RNA sequence: GUGAAGCCAGAGGAAACUCUGGUGGAGGCUCGCAGCGGUUCUGACGUGCAAAUCGAUCGUCAAAUCUGAGCAUGGGGGCGAA
RNA sequence: ACUCGUGCCCCGUGUGGCGAAAGGGAAGCCGGUUAAUAUUCCGGCACCUGGAUGUGGGUUUUGCGCGGCAACGCAACUGAA
RNA sequence: UUUUUACUUAUUCAAUGAAGCGGGGCUGGACUUGCGUCCAACUUCUGGAGUUAAGG
């Protein structure tokens, strides 16, 4: 079934605080919700301890990420930036 | 390599692989793992031990630089396999390099 | 009149930060030989939440140079960090993510965080979340670097100033709304007693420049000079402009 | 406090570290050392040789 | 109930072995599915 | 011409100390002993209750000083 | 009481994603008892039971909910969802 | 370390108090008993902490237990900084 | 006379358990031809261990 249209994971804040307002943080909720798979043992086990906490449940590891995802387009950025601009240094 | 996944499909089509740490352990030991193939995302406590066990047998090593699911999927199998040994190399040629 | 909020919140008394649940500060090691001269490997043994700050906030483990003791620090957790992980801190340190290296060490158009402003104070700059310090140039005649801030505003600091390579985890954490008082309460519940917040102009004469009135309003230019006397200062304190900001500001 | 009147075997179980560690643990710091002392030696005979040869 | 019911009779047959662990499997996830009503009607599903 | 230190904290070197050795006591007579025997019991409780448990429980009930243990 | 995500099964179709039974147990959601509060009767009383109470009727009731003890802020000062 | 207190030798980064009869925290249960107390008295049956030295047991005599593949077990089964 | 920039000891700031600051000289090197100068001091595969010094 599919119990609702459009209002997804939004649905328990009613019909209160405005629907631009309910899907903005429908937005980040969900992603902040779901599940990913470990880089470290390979498990869709990792999930959001805290805000910018995320432990893999099978691994027991913890890493530092984003607020409401595991990383950031702007931290993946800087680690390609970083391996380019170290490895023209090296080599 | 590329051709390292076809390679592994014609050896699990024809020859014969184990898949897993305690049975590759157990070929290493045994000294009839001809290969060994190490995923890049395993623990790197576990891939010392593999390479350690298989200078001892003086078995080569390859290190995948796929995670455990690709080496599954490689593999052919629904499943992750973080290390593998390979028994017997059928009608491919994986063991020539 | 009445001695104003703002002015009430200097005395201390039920405006000081709360403390309690805040396990230790956030700072670096203390720049020592092996920091200036080599490097010092350390090993993190957790990602921890540290209430009132939007960062998450790293337990890292060094061995004393100089004893048998351990030593653990608590470092702000760059985004990327994780639990079992070697960082190395010192000028020979790589330049990878969470390793701390003196500034001078760094090419430009690196991003860092925690950065020095002065070697040896263990962090000023760019440390909470999803800010960082950019390495814009170096003069190593002069010996000093220019660094760009999260502000925009660029800054000059000896090369020495130490920084960790990456940027503060957390996250677009201002990304979702608050969306409820409740919300905002435990956001600022654990941080100080300034929320709610009454407006001005909704208190009476005696409590507030913007007093009362028979209608809800200043009376007068909201604008307040730089050199008002304690209690003037209400409003916008110092405005070099007012209003919609419809275009690209020259100043940064 | 009632750990000071029971007998130090059912405090502890016999083996290295037999308290506050968990045996699978210890394991992995057996395999761990023994590899890194092995790394360690194979390194510093691999610069002596090709780093100390002239 | 119902669900500890079918699941009670799914644990018994394939331990006697009228079924195999193949249709004890899809048995399963009918049963956790609102397919079966009651236990007689899984035994006459199981039975056809 | 100085001696070595292997710490670089300073500590206050052990001198000398002196027990008290007094030319004249500053009390001539100690007290005698304070809360004898005699000030201690004062007299034995007589009451039905008291009466009760010397027969009952084989014990004496007394009245002490209060400040005796 | 309602029944948000997540999950199971079955129907369509070509796709992609449509639909239908269930499961589940979210929400500064809701009816409502205690507690907390105090809308109306502009009721009782109004030299009172009471220097603010009494009755009925009402608001809220799982969280900006109610509350104890310890502690802090002291008079042009404090504290103030004002 | 001496007949006798006072002769030395090591470690050091720290170096106060008050503040909870609802927080933390060593250890007590049942039956009976008075006009009035009782988890406090009486009877029975226990526990904890501290200090002392015994009997048995265990271990060893160039030394500090044994068993189980293992998870671990067994009445102990040396251990400063 | 006025301005600018030099010194450090007055004064001010910061760190630390007030450990390695400043000059050298022994070695290791890599760069250069009236054999002359610059650099450096041994830790980066692994969530192990590192102390109460071995030796001459
Ligand atoms: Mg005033
Ligand atoms: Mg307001
Ligand atoms: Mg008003
Ligand atoms: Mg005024
Ligand atoms: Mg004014
Ligand atoms: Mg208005
Ligand atoms: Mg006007
Ligand atoms: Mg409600
Ligand atoms: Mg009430
Ligand atoms: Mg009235
Ligand atoms: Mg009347
Ligand atoms: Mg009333
Ligand atoms: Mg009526
Ligand atoms: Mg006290
Ligand atoms: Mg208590
Ligand atoms: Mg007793
Ligand atoms: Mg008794
Ligand atoms: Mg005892
Ligand atoms: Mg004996
Ligand atoms: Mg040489």
């Amino acid at each position: 079934s599919k119990r609702t249209k459009k209002v997804g994971i939004s649905g328990k804040y009613g019909t209160r605080y405005g629907a631009s307002l309910r899907k903005l943080v429908k937005k980040q909720e969900v992603t902040q919700h779901a599940r990913y798979t470990c880089t470290f043992c390979g498990k869709n086990s990792v999930r959001r301890t805290a805000v910018g906490i995320w432990s893999c449940k099978s691994c027991k590891k913890t890493m530092a990420g984003g607020a409401y995802t595991v990383s950031t387009p702007a931290a993946a950025a800087m680690r390609s930036t970083l391996r380019r601009l170290r490895e023209i240094t090296e080599a | 390599a590329q051709s390292i996944g076809a390679k592994l499909a014609l050896v699990i089509k024809s020859g014969k692989v184990v898949l897993g740490y305690r049975s590759t352990l157990k070929a290493l030991r045994s000294g009839k793992a001809k290969l060994i193939l190490i995923a890049a995302n395993t623990p790197p406590l576990r891939k010392s031990e593999l390479e350690y066990y298989s200078m001892m047998s003086k078995t080569p090593v390859h290190h995948y630089s796929g995670t455990n699911i690709e080496l599954g999927t490689a593999c052919g199998k629904l499943f992750r396999c973080s290390t593998m040994a390979i028994l017997d190399a059928g009608d491919s040629d994986i063991l020539a390099d | 009149g009445r001695v104003i909020r703002n002015q009430r919140k200097g005395r201390g008394s039920v405006f000081t930060a709360h403390t309690r649940l805040r396990k230790a500060p956030a700072k670096f090691r203390p720049l020592d030989y092996a920091e200036r001269h080599g490097y010092i490997r350390g090993i993190v043994k957790e990602i921890i939440h540290d209430p009132g700050r939007g960062a998450p906030l790293a337990r890292v483990v060094f061995r004393s140079p100089y004893k048998y003791k351990q030593i653990t620090e608590t470092f702000i957790a760059n985004e990327g960090m994780y639990t079992g992980q070697f960082i190395y801190a010192g000028k020979n340190a790589a330049l990878t993510v969470g390793n701390i290296l003196p500034l001078s060490s760094v090419p430009e158009g690196t991003v860092v965080s925690n950065v020095e402003e002065k070697p040896g104070d263990r962090g000023a700059l760019g440390r909470t979340s999803g800010n960082y310090v950019t390495v814009v140039g170096h003069n190593p005649d002069e010996g000093k670097t220019r660094i760009k801030l999260p502000s925009g505003a660029k800054k000059v600091v000896p090369s020495s100033s130490r920084g960790m390579i990456g940027i503060v985890a957390g996250g677009g954490r201002t990304d979702k709304p608050l969306l409820k008082a409740s919300r905002a309460k435990h956001k600022f519940a654990v941080k100080r007693n300034r929320w709610p917040k009454t407006r001005g102009v909704a208190m009476n004469p005696v409590d507030h420049p913007h007093g009362g009135g028979n209608h809800q309003h200043i009376g007068k230019a909201s604008t307040i000079s730089r050199y008002a006397a304690q209690g003037q200062k209400a409003g916008l304190i110092a405005a070099r402009r007012t209003g919609l900001l419809r275009g690209t500001q020259k100043t940064k | 406090r009632e750990y000071a009147t029971i007998s130090k075997p059912k405090k502890t179980v016999q083996r290295a570290y037999g308290g506050s560690r968990c045996g699978n643990c210890v394991r992995d710091r057996i395999i761990r050392a023994f590899l890194i002392e092995e790394q360690k030696i194979v390194k510093k005979v691999l610069k002596e040789q090709s780093q100390a040869e002239k | 109930r119902r669900q500890r019911v079918l699941r009670r009779l799914l644990v018994k047959y394939r331990a006697s072995g009228k079924i195999d662990k193949h249709l004890y499997h899809e048995l399963y996830h009918l049963a956790k599915g609102n397919t079966f009503k009651h236990k007689r009607a899984l035994v006459e599903h199981i039975h056809r | 011409k100085t001696k070595v230190r292997k710490s670089t904290t300073f500590h206050r070197p052990k001198t000398l100390v002196l027990s008290r050795a007094p030319k004249y006591p500053r009390k001539s007579i100690p007290h005698e002993p304070r809360l004898d025997e005699h000030k201690i019991i004062i007299h034995p409780l007589n009451t039905e209750g008291a009466l009760k448990k010397i027969e009952e429980q084989n014990t004496l009930v007394f009245i002490v000083d209060v400040k005796a243990n």
